[PDB]
């Protein structure tokens, strides 16, 4: 009905992108709390700010989740992806998991200039990671933890359609602000 | 590096080397066909959202038919892939006007003009989204005439050219 | 991936949808205002060192501008933007140049042209160093030349077509 | 980022700003130098495997030349200069189009025409393997015809707009 | 002999790859089981397929050999390069080592869904630096392990021409599905 | 005072990147020997050749210094972005540090073919890093310790002028060149 120089009708269209699920994840926002990041039709992650933990000790053994090789393989790439592309994180013990019986459950504790805290390199991470809505570039909330879990496919989407863009983005974010820890890597 | 995957041909022959995109992966659930004007642009531009989104989905459709597809998902395809796919950095420039306020891509919508009379369309572009809405048409109004003065140039110089030729 | 980040609108009139460096930016503390023609390439091209120099200035003004600046830096925001403002693979050839003896960039000084009577000028070229001097006029003379030669031909080319519309 | 590496002038001087490949580069032990015309498409275009392995071996000869040569070797060289040289992700989309059963390229063998009254040719394109073998001539005869097609349009509007000069 | 247009003659070149071995490593494959990296005409790296395995301990002494500095550091950084591209390594004991005296000795164990194990992600990453020779990409052989052996240099290149590809490609590849095995990396 | 084609005169103009120092670190050389990379106009690095080494131990407590979290964030940056650079790096006693007190300290003992040393890859990372003007691109220096330790701002650009180039470059180096010293990163 918008017509431009008299001859050209202006036009309108959106991607389903739902349709590439089979061959990349889908991540997307169900209000301004939780979000999930869907891979293929079947299983994928839970990401929850919230005020309640749900792990109380100080444990993360990755070595052990390693060699027992009973976990999602898809689903600890995704983690590992997302912990690498964390800047300047130098609080071990911020994070806590359990991944007894090849369940992954990972928690980060945000609780505390506060630009250069734990928080807020998570919440940068978190906000890259599913991008569906401080000083410079810092961020700041009111949850004490973020918790990621695994979950089955549902339709969650109300908020933000699913996109792999986050994702994708974040793949090169991986390792690119890790501090050194020991002479050798 | 930069992106390099070359679209399969159109199945629809009233593009011959353009693209389409049926009615699956659009929302409004039909069928649109793009000229051979607009896909050869994909090739060489760096800053099309509409062009790596074409990617995506043509790598997507062509490893569903190809490899033995299986529930379990291999992440290892897609991560190797994904930089000859898209350019990233498109995804970091939305992020930084993001952050700082300014009205961004959410990869979801773009507009695109139609010459009725012809059938020729432009290149979509991403409709942007500032403070959790869709911009107003009047807020960008300016680009859109921007987009038919160039297809209008380009057509002029192009019939130029052919009476050149002849 | 490619640079993204798009220049800001100059702020001086006499350059519509151009450029222009102010007084802070430069060590001879004047106005420097370059226009659509020489700006414009720097969107396609891939090696030129002073459109990734305005590209970043233009970011270190926009975060200046729209983010609450503090004396604490924010590393990561540039950490996270380097690759959506530069090619850092520029500053890999000009290593390479360095290490092997070949004159190269150091990104301080520049040379273009300037049409007297009119005032259009050519997009800035990096003046190369070589044994810890600058290089001499007499020894790139010839790139200068070609550059004149280029203005020349674009400039002609432009007019026929515009003849060839009216 | 993008490649940078500049092409070093040709040694031949039928073709001033050319390359030419000595008979050690190439297994039939033959001179080949192509004209500046076909070496200009290697600075802008992203998907010409040629230009890629021109890059490679015009650093190879340059290394050489300028630095010290020794046996032991330098392997940190090419790996900082590997992305300046080539774009790592045309490799990535010729192991996809491996690993999905599609005729990919090896860096092997290129193919080009010749205008044998001039001796003017097209820049080399990697002749695809497939199943083993070398692709047979008829499978992609239908590329060749379009490079011929491609070079006769480039050739009018250049002589066309020589005409508008005059 | 072959006219196109009428007055277009089709012509053809082969590169000789070889004279870059100064500057760049150049893969070959002897046969479907037998693969070669040339560094330079004097030393190089022998990958070997096969049911015969060399090594039997469980030891990979990567710190001993780093402090005594006896290997050539050249062939070690094309060893690390292999390693980090592996996709979702996650097996310490399929991967044994022996270094003594400055050698390279290297063994993956390939033995046994078969598209989600170490032996798909070795053999992808062996099939992307040579260049020779499931569900998705997923790749599976009858060899039982994967030997890496420095040699000497000799005409090995009968079945591929040797060529810098596939190490040059791999270059990017490092690091890209690495898993987290601690919280501070 | 320059003519070219009768038309054309020839203008120079150089930046004043020094401008930069709010959004980005600003590198300069003072002489051969002295380097220094600045952040903002209060805090830096200065790198110094030298004979006189600072540290008598062999420790670098890296682990404790994060645990710790005195230092300053970005200073630890660019500090992890410059060891991430160097190639080759493999005798981890060559690399001492001291942190009490969030200060921080690093020297690199480049006493000792000899390209294959990490004198040379430390030496080229620094020649990288400040940019400021053997066989194939290997270095040699009469130095032996580099140091690194912060300082405050003063006027030190006396041979270069101050630049981010170096710095930005170096970014895309990182863990580009690094061995593998275990099986499970
Ligand atoms: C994460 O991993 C930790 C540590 O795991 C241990 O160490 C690693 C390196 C491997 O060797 C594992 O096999 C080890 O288990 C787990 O904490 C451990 O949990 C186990 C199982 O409940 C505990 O073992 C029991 O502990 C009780 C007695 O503990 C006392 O004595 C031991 C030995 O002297 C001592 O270490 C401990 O501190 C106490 O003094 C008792 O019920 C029983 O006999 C058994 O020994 C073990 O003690 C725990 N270790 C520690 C250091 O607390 C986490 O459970 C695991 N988390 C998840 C989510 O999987
Ligand atoms: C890779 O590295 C392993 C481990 O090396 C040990 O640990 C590292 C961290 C360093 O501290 C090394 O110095 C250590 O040796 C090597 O295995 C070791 O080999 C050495 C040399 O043959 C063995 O030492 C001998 O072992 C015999 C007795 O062993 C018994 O007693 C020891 C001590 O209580 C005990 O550890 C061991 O389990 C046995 O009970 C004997 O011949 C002699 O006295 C001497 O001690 C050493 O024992 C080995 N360690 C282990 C844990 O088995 C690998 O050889 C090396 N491989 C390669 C390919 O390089
Ligand atoms: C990029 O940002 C844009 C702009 O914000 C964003 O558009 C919004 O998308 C959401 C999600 O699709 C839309 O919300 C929908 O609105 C109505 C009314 O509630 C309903 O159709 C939807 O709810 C139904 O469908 C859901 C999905 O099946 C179910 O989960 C739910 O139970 C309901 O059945 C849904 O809430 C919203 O209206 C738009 N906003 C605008 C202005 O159009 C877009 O999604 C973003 N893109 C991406 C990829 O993130
Ligand atoms: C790209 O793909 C092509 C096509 O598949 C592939 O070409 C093959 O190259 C190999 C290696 O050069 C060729 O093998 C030769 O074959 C003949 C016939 O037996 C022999 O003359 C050759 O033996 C000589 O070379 C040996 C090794 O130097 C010596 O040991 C021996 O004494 C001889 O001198 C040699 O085996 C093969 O014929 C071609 N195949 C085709 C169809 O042309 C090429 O290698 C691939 N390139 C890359 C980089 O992977
Ligand atoms: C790119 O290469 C060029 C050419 O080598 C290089 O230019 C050089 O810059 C330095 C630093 O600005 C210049 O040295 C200056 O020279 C005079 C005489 O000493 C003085 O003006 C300067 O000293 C005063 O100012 C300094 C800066 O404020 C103070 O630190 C000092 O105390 C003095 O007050 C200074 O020494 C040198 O002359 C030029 N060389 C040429 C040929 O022009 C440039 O720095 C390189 N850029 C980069 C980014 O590497
Ligand atoms: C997330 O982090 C917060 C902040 O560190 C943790 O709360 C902290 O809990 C510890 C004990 O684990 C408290 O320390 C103790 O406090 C009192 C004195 O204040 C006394 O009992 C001991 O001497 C000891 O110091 C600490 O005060 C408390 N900090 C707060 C509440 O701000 C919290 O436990 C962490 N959550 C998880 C799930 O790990
Ligand atoms: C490995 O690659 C190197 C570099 O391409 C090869 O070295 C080069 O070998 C050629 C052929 O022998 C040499 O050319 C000859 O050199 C002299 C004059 O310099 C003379 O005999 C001939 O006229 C011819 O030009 C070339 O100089 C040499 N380059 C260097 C720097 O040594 C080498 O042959 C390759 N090795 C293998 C096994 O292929
Ligand atoms: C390469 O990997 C294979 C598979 O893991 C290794 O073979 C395995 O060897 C172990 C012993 O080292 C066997 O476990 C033992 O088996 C029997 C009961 O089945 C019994 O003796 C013990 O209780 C123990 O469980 C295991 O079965 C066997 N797996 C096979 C044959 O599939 C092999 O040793 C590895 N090669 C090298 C060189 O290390
Ligand atoms: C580091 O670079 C920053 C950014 O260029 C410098 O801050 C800027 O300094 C200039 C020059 O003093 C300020 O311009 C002046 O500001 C006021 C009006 O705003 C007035 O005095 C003048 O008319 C002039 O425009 C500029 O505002 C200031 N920017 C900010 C955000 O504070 C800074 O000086 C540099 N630091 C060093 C140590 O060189
Ligand atoms: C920087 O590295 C150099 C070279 O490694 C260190 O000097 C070395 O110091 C050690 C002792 O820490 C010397 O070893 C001892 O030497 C004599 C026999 O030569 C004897 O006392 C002992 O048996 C032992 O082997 C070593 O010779 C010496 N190397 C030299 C001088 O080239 C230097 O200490 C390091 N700097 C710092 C600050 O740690
Ligand atoms: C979740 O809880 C926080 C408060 O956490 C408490 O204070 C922390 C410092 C620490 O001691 C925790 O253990 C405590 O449980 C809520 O923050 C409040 O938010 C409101 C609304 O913005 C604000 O007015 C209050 O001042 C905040 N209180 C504090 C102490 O900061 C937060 O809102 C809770 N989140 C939700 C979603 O309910
Ligand atoms: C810094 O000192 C070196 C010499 O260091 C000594 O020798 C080493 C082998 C090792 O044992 C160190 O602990 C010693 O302190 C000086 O190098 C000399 O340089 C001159 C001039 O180039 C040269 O003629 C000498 O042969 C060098 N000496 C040696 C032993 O190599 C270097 O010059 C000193 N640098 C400064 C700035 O003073
Ligand atoms: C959204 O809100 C910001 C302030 O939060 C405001 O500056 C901006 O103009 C708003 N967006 C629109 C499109 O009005
Ligand atoms: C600097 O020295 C090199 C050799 O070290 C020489 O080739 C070059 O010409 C010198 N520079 C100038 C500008 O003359
Ligand atoms: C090679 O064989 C496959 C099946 O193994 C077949 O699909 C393919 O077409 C063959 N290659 C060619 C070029 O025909
Ligand atoms: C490959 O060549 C080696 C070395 O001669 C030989 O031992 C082996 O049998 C060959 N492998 C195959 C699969 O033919
Ligand atoms: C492997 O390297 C060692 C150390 O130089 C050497 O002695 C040995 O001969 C090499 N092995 C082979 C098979 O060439
Ligand atoms: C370099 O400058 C420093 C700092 O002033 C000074 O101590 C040193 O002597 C200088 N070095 C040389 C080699 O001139
Ligand atoms: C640095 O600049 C800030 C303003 O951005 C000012 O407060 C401060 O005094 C300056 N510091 C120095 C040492 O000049």
């Amino acid at each position: 009905t918008s017509l431009y120089k008299g001859v050209y009708e202006l036009q309108t269209l959106e991607l389903n992108m739902e349709t590439l699920n089979m061959t990349m994840p889908l991540s997307c926002t169900k209000n301004n709390s939780h979000h999930y990041i869907m891979v293929g039709n079947e299983t994928g992650l839970e990401l929850t700010l919230t005020n309640t933990s749900i792990i109380n000790h100080k444990f993360c053994n990755l070595s052990d989740a390693h060699k027992k090789n009973l976990y999602d393989h898809a689903l600890m790439s995704i983690i590992s992806t997302f912990h690498l592309s964390i800047p300047n994180f130098n609080q071990y013990e911020a994070m806590s998991c359990d991944f007894n019986g090849g369940k992954i459950s990972v928690q980060y504790n945000l609780s505390h200039n506060h630009c250069g805290t734990v928080a807020n390199g998570v919440l940068q991470t978190f906000m890259r990671m599913a991008w569906g809505g401080g000083n410079w570039d810092c961020i700041m909330t009111s949850y004490q933890y973020l918790i990621i879990q695994n979950t089955t496919w549902e339709d969650h989407c109300q908020f933000s359609r699913p996109s792999p863009i986050g994702y994708l983005g974040l793949l090169s974010q991986r390792t690119r602000d890790i501090y050194i820890s020991r002479r050798l890597l | 590096g930069t992106f390099t995957w070359t679209l399969s041909d159109s199945e629809g022959k009233d593009t011959p080397g353009g693209y389409c995109l049926t009615r699956w992966m659009l929302i409004e659930a039909e069928l649109k066909c793009f000229g051979n004007t607009a896909v050869a642009k994909c090739n060489e531009k760096h800053d099309e959202e509409f062009c790596d989104m074409l990617r995506l989905f043509d790598f997507n459709k062509q490893a569903i038919q190809r490899l033995k597809a299986e529930a379990q998902m291999s992440i290892q395809l897609i991560n190797k892939a994904v930089n000859a796919l898209i350019n990233d950095q498109l995804i970091m420039k939305n992020h930084l006007r993001d952050i700082m306020g300014i009205p961004y891509c959410n990869y979801s919508k773009y507009w695109y003009l139609n010459h009725t009379t012809t059938g020729r369309t432009s290149l979509p572009k991403c409709w942007l989204v500032s403070n959790g809405s869709y911009l107003n048409e009047t807020h960008f109004s300016d680009d859109i005439e921007q987009q038919a003065d160039n297809m209008i140039t380009e057509m002029l110089q192009k019939e130029y050219m052919e009476r050149q030729g002849k």
